């Protein structure tokens, strides 16, 4: 049984678990309610699969899931919403105040009183579990709850349970765009936590998912409905190789042996190739070269970060549908003659691929076409050291000067835990400049003995 | 009477194990059920070497089956061919290698491989003289390289005097499938450069060369590739089942390929492979079959064979045929191509010839090459690798199952000094 | 240097004595001459070592080999080497019935004893003669068996498991989690060999009934340190002593081998042959890019075709000082086998080695950096420039 | 009043010796070569 916890914290986290829990439901066959006529219809099988439902005795499914947060609004929505009776009654909703974008009150002095109650949580859906294989938390950056709260619980988590994997989606702030005077304090603050205790980090903008709901889904006013129904395709697209039968199969510790070549570098880039709206699914073949080459495309990444300004270092291909080896191996050998992708001389084979048969799914009333093919690509790469360095001027530009800074020391924390980020957060930077640079010429200088 | 036990190693293997017990339950007429349904007499004379006989007067595969993932065990069941294996050689566990050498051999393979040793020691005790092994798996993945060399390695150690064959895909000259291929290809070719007997190298892209230039298929998928690894798997041990005008044991063959103890490598290849479509324009003869097997196209190693020299070839006929054809056209062979032979092993081109064709063939045969030009595969593992070890790319992952850096060096250098001991025959001119 | 050859003959034994009994060997100098006893009018073909024994007549005093002569000849002047710093093999070589165990082990009760005890021996009564006060000395022995291409610790418990062999890329193939000991007195290190020997495994057959079903290693690690915090080096030398028995061919005709016993000799055989094919590869080597040009294209040389000539990669050719000790049987009916040995033997006198030892590399570096700077100041001082 | 440390490098000794060593070297036969001595 390959079997995961998902965690969302914050708002951003529980939302995108609402259009995540949606989609698994459509893709499984999965009523609101919990039932599933299609057993009842067939006469039984596996389609209570046990990745992401746990089946009680009366044929419900109850999600293996855990939503935390302070305010009790963004729950409360959720509890007497359309999916009401498919979650387990606790939702582990703090009734006080928020962290009010405050790392330190989210990390000490609230975030305390309610981590007791979602370790505890977390536990009892472990216990139920068999073969374990890792944690989806969701968080965002800039958020008190989403970075103080996140970052606690990664590490009582690590305390914990250690050897399991920890995947994490969070929204990186966008370079110009944002909804908070204080998402650099923060975002900054979180670095320590999403650097030593995570295993896999997704970064993903909301410019970049702008920018792409504006040139291919052709829609002019977004929300964050879509924002949150394609990070949930890019989540269904890592998760289903454990899921569904396929020819290549890539579980979650591939993953990571594949795509993380030091421990410190673990910050992959993701993206979606055939996001397409029905009326342009007509007049294109997207065949698999289409797809692979989509996406290649600086426009199509989900983080406003170019990649012909940084080296390639790996690549992971997972492959949905109507896709034949052949093609992606012709696909693959194509996209090695460019001369724009650049790959660190040091990892010559650079690429991952895994096939799986089943296509994606259509949400109701959603935005994307029905596509018999689909690709999701995760890169890691030297370029995302761009979208961190922005940050870091901005963190000066209000640390010179000790603005809001006294909010932070009020709640518990003191002067000190800012700068000691920073310099480790410029570690990180130097990390990947050290990484991304050419074996020296002949890196054993120059040889040749006699004969 | 003759046994072979069968083990199956990884996803590649048990693929392409599936589709070998397909080939070879068509040719002696055993029904997806256990049955036995053939026509002529002579399937069922030397059954044994495969099957056990079941009280029903059923026959059951003398097969293992090893996996540390259930996924691949549950696709071999639910299939045409699923329910002729017995269910307790099924042996797996849970939370699979992960394309990790490591794991599959120190960390996680080492719970799993005394279940497996004890359902090995089980099939072999029961066999009234057991010949040798053979074992299909990857050595570019995760549990089958790990997996199989543990095993090998065990075996080897309980039975030294049996044969040990390999049929191994190794890694790719341009495409690629997982980041660290080299790391688990080096380290599963040190491993059995030292412990078994015989090695058939096959490539993922000969066998798509071969699918697209020789039989014209538009959509190849891999059941084209393991029915035609598993038309080579039986086209080797044909002269343990049925009579031939000169047969050809494992152990003759084992004699006549390798000259010394560290060249067993060998790169195979099948004929007659047409196009469904040239099927009514080339007739079949002993000349066209030489012909086909010898051409470099044709090959399932991809490495060109006109690169270096052949130290030792095996060519094993199936069907009604004259010696003295066949005997000529090797002569000729020879001779014409006399730049691609060694000039110290004189006539060295064994023959077999069989009685009894594949079912609905004329004729077939079967190639076995032992040139230097597998050195080039080699070559060019150890250069990738280096690629990755002089910086340690992905060292951490191998390093916390129980490793050092040591291992990684032994092995490159025993790879290396295999390479060298290939090239100094590869040179004409033995003087100076 | 090069490797240093003995040859030594031995008397006659009761089964050769109850056949045909006709001496061939003539031995003279440092001269050996075998005559053919089925062609008489054949040239008495001979050949040339560094060292002859002719230990055929045991009562008398006329060019009579002892054990102590042998020692003299070879391993004072190996221990010598070994204390100037080098690495030291010493390994025996014939058919089987030739005498390797007694010219190696010899026997404990009787004064003749064989090399190995006389060496150990003769090195702790020179420690222990030269100790003091700056000089310190440290003396760790091992001793290990290959019985079926599988490594055994002889001086370890009981343990049926086998070693595994690593090769650690500066110092070469080795043996791990072999039990080296340390020994502080000649008791503790003579315990050692007692328990060793009889841990050895032997069995009877035609040809001896005491054979040797087993090669056999022994090795001493010998550590020189001085103690002065104004002019010495600490753990200033550290050298290996190799000494090597080696199961001798087999012809299953005379041996009268049956299963188990057939499938040693075999083993035996095939190590053996993988010996003597390193061996003349070596010769072959070293003899053509000497006398041919100085061309050093590429040889290869089969090391790993066999765990013994991959243990002992080190001591047949490149850093070690080796020396070759053949042992040959007197009697006619083992002719071909001794002109065999001969052949081997004149072969493996062409073989050249390659050793300097040295410890601690920062140290050499720094020194040799020391000297030049006093060298090159002294240059300049003479001429003015300093 | 921020001022600027740098950072303190504790070095090995045998390399510091070493370094030394092999500049006292190249200049020693630097002299001795520019003079045609060597
Ligand atoms: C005209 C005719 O009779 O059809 C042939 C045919 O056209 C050709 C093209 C067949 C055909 O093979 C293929 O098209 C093919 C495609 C991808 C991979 C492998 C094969 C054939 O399928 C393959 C099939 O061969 C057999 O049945 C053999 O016994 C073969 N066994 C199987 O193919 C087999 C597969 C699944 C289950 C049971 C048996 C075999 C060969 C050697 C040793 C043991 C078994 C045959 C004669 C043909 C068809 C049907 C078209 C060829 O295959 C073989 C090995 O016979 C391809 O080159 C040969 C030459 C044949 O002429
Ligand atoms: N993509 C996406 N981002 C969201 C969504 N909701 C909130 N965000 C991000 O969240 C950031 C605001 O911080 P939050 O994560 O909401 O903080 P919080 O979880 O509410 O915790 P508190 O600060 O204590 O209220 C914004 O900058 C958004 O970019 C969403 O639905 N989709
Ligand atoms: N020079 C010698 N003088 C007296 N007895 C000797 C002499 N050399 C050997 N022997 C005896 O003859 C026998 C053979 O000696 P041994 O050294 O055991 O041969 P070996 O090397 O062991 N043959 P192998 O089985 O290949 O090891 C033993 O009984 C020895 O005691
Ligand atoms: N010939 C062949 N190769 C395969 C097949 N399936 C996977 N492979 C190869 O196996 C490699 C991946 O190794 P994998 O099978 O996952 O190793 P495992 O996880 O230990 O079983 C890839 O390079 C593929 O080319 C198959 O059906 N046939
Ligand atoms: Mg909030
Ligand atoms: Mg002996």
């Amino acid at each position: 049984m390959r079997e995961c916890i998902s965690i969302h914290v914050g708002q951003a986290g529980v939302q995108i678990g609402n259009a995540c829990w949606e989609l698994y439901c459509l893709e499984h066959g999965i009523q609101p309610d919990g039932q599933m006529p299609s057993d009842k219809t067939i006469g039984g099988g596996d389609d209570s699969f046990n990745t992401f439902f746990s089946e009680t005795g009366a044929g419900k499914h109850v999600p293996r899931a855990v939503f935390v947060d302070l305010e009790p609004t963004v729950i409360d929505e959720v509890r007497t919403g359309t999916y009401r009776q498919l979650f387990h009654p606790e939702q582990l909703i703090t009734g006080k105040e928020d962290a009010a974008n405050n790392y330190a009150r989210g990390h000490y002095t609230i975030g305390k009183e309610i981590i007791d109650l979602v370790l505890d949580r977390i536990r009892k859906l472990a216990d139920q579990c068999t073969g374990l294989q890792g944690f989806l938390v969701f968080h965002s950056f800039g958020g008190g709850t989403g970075s103080g709260f996140t970052s606690l619980l990664m590490e009582r988590l690590s305390v914990d349970y250690g050897k399991k994997s920890k995947l994490e989606f969070s929204i990186y702030p966008a370079p110009q765009v944002s909804t908070a005077v204080v998402e650099p304090y923060n975002s900054i603050l979180t670095t320590h936590t999403t650097l030593e205790h995570s295993d896999c980090a997704f970064m993903v903008d909301n410019e970049a998912i702008y920018d792409i709901c504006r040139r291919n889904l052709d829609i002019e006013r977004p929300t964050y409905t879509n924002l949150n129904r394609l990070i949930s395709q890019i989540v269904s697209s890592i998760t289903a190789s454990l899921r569904f039968d396929g020819a290549l199969n890539v579980d979650l510790t591939e993953f990571q042996t594949n795509l993380v070549p030091y421990p410190r570098i673990h910050f992959p880039l993701a993206t979606y190739a055939p996001v397409i709206s029905a009326e342009k699914a007509y007049h294109e073949q997207l065949s698999v070269a289409e797809i692979t080459n989509a996406c290649f495309e600086p426009a199509n990444q989900m983080v406003k970060c170019d990649p012909r300004h940084g080296k390639y270092m790996a690549c992971c291909l997972l492959y949905r549908g109507d896709v034949v080896p052949k093609d992606v191996n012709a696909a693959i050998a194509t996209i090695k003659t460019k001369r724009s992708i650049q790959f660190v001389d040091w990892c010559p084979t650079g690429f991952k691929v895994g096939i799986n048969y089943q296509p994606p799914t259509v949400v109701p009333g959603g935005d994307l076409a029905k596509v018999q093919r689909a690709v999701c690509m995760l890169s890691n790469t030297t370029a995302i050291a761009e979208a961190w360095a922005r940050l870091d001027h901005k963190f000066d530009l209000m640390y010179a000067k000790r603005a809001f800074v006294h909010w932070y020391v009020g709640e518990g924390m003191e002067e000190g835990e800012f700068s000691e980020a920073r310099e480790d957060m410029a570690a990180l930077e130097k990390d990947y400049e050290e990484v991304g640079v050419d074996s020296v010429e002949g890196e054993g200088e120059e040889e040749g003995e006699e004969y | 009477m003759r046994e072979i036990v069968h083990i199956q190693a990884g996803q590649c293997g048990n693929q392409i194990g599936a589709k070998f017990w397909e080939v070879i339950s068509d040719e002696h007429g055993i029904d997806p059920t256990g049955s036995y349904h053939g026509d002529s007499d002579l399937q069922l004379e030397r059954i044994n070497v495969y099957y056990n006989e079941a009280t029903g007067n059923k026959y059951v595969p003398r097969a293992i089956l090893v996996d540390l993932e259930p996924g691949t065990m549950d696709s071999v069941r639910s299939g045409p061919f699923g329910q002729i294996f017995r269910p307790d050689n099924f042996v797996f566990g849970q939370s699979g290698a992960g394309n990790n050498w490591a794991k599959g051999h120190y960390t996680e393979g080492a719970e799993l491989v005394d279940s497996v040793l004890d359902v090995v020691r089980k099939e072999s005790e029961s066999c009234d003289c057991l010949q040798g092994f053979q074992l299909t798996h990857s050595l570019g993945g995760g549990t089958g390289s790990g997996m199989g060399t543990l095993l090998i390695s065990k075996i080897r150690e309980e039975y030294p005097d049996r044969i040990m064959n390999t049929f191994s895909v190794m890694p790719s000259p341009k495409v690629s499938d997982t980041v660290v291929e080299p790391y688990n290809a080096t380290l599963s070719v040190h491993q059995l450069v030292e412990n078994t007997d015989e090695t058939y190298c096959i490539d993922n892209e000969a066998l798509y060369d071969i699918c697209f230039r020789t039989l014209k298929l538009t959509t190849p998928t891999y059941g084209d590739l393991n029915h035609l690894v598993s038309a080579t798997m039986s086209g080797v041990t044909t002269c343990l089942r049925f009579p031939g005008q000169l047969n050809a044991d494992l152990r003759k063959l084992a004699v006549n390929m390798v000259p010394f103890p560290r060249l067993h490598f060998f790169m195979p290849g099948f004929a007659p492979l047409t196009s469904r479509g040239s099927q009514q324009y080339r007739a079949l003869t002993v000349p066209e079959l030489t012909q086909q097997m010898f051409d470099s196209k044709n090959m399932m190693a991809a490495c060109d064979p006109r690169h270096g020299r052949y130290l030792t070839v095996a060519a094993i006929f199936r069907g009604r045929m004259s010696m003295k054809e066949v005997d000529e056209q090797m002569l000729n062979v020879q001779n014409k191509n006399s730049s691609y032979f060694v000039e110290w092993i004189p006539n060295n081109v064994k023959t077999a010839v069989c009685d009894i064709p594949p079912r609905g063939l004329k004729m077939s045969a079967t190639f076995i090459g032992n040139s230097t030009a597998i050195q080039e595969l080699f070559k060019r593992i150890s250069e990738q690798f280096t690629a990755m070890f002089r910086r340690k790319a992905f060292l951490h992952w191998y390093t916390g199952e129980g490793m050092d850096e040591m291992e990684f060096t032994e092995a490159e250098s025993n790879m290396n000094d295999l390479v060298s001991e290939y090239q100094q025959y590869q040179d004409a001119t033995a003087d100076e | 240097a090069s490797v240093k050859v003995a040859v030594r003959v031995r008397p006659f034994n009761s089964r050769e004595m109850s056949r045909d009994s006709k001496c061939i060997i003539q031995m003279s100098g440092s001269t050996t001459t075998i005559v053919n006893p089925k062609q008489p009018k054949e040239t008495p073909k001979s050949f040339s070592f560094d060292y002859s024994y002719w230990s055929h007549t045991s009562p008398e005093d006329i060019n009579y080999a002892s054990q102590k002569q042998v020692y003299r000849d070879i391993g004072e002047e190996m221990l010598q080497h070994a204390f100037e710093g080098y690495n030291v093999c010493i390994f025996a070589y014939g058919q089987t019935g030739a005498g390797k165990s007694y010219t190696m082990m010899g026997k404990q009760e009787k004064d003749q004893q064989g090399i190995i005890p006389q060496l150990c021996e003769d090195l702790f009564s020179r420690i222990n003669d030269t100790t003091n006060d700056n000089m310190s000395y440290s003396v760790e022995v091992s001793y290990m068996e290959i019985y079926c291409e599988r490594v055994r610790d002889l001086l370890n418990p009981k343990n049926k498991g086998n070693l595994r062999v690593r090769e650690h890329p500066l110092l070469g193939p080795y043996v791990e989690d072999l039990s080296k000991l340390a020994v502080t007195s000649y008791n503790d290190i003579q315990d050692l060999m007692d328990s060793g020997n009889k841990a050895r495994t032997v069995a009877a057959t035609n040809m001896n009934e005491t054979s040797s079903r087993s090669h056999a290693v022994f090795n001493i690690i010998f550590t020189q340190k001085r103690h002065d915090a104004e002019t010495n080096i600490t753990t200033e030398k550290v050298s290996k002593i190799s000494l090597v028995d080696l199961a001798g061919s087999e012809r299953a005709d005379s041996t009268g081998a049956k299963g188990t016993r057939l499938k040693e000799g075999a083993n035996i055989n095939k190590s053996l042959t993988t010996l003597g094919k390193v061996i003349s590869a070596l010769a072959e080597m070293d003899s053509g890019p000497n006398k041919n040009k100085k061309k050093k294209k590429t040889d290869f040389i089969p090391y790993r075709d066999s765990v013994l000539t991959w243990l002992l990669r080190e001591n047949l050719g490149g850093n070690s000082r080796t020396a070759m000790v053949a042992a040959l049987s007197p009697a006619d009916i083992n002719y071909d086998e001794t002109l065999s040995t001969l052949r081997y033997a004149d072969r493996a006198k062409q073989i050249r080695c390659n050793a300097v030892i040295n410890e601690d590399p920062n140290n050499k570096l720094i020194r040799e950096l020391k000297d030049e700077v006093t060298r090159l100041r002294d240059l300049l001082y003479a001429q003015g420039l300093g």
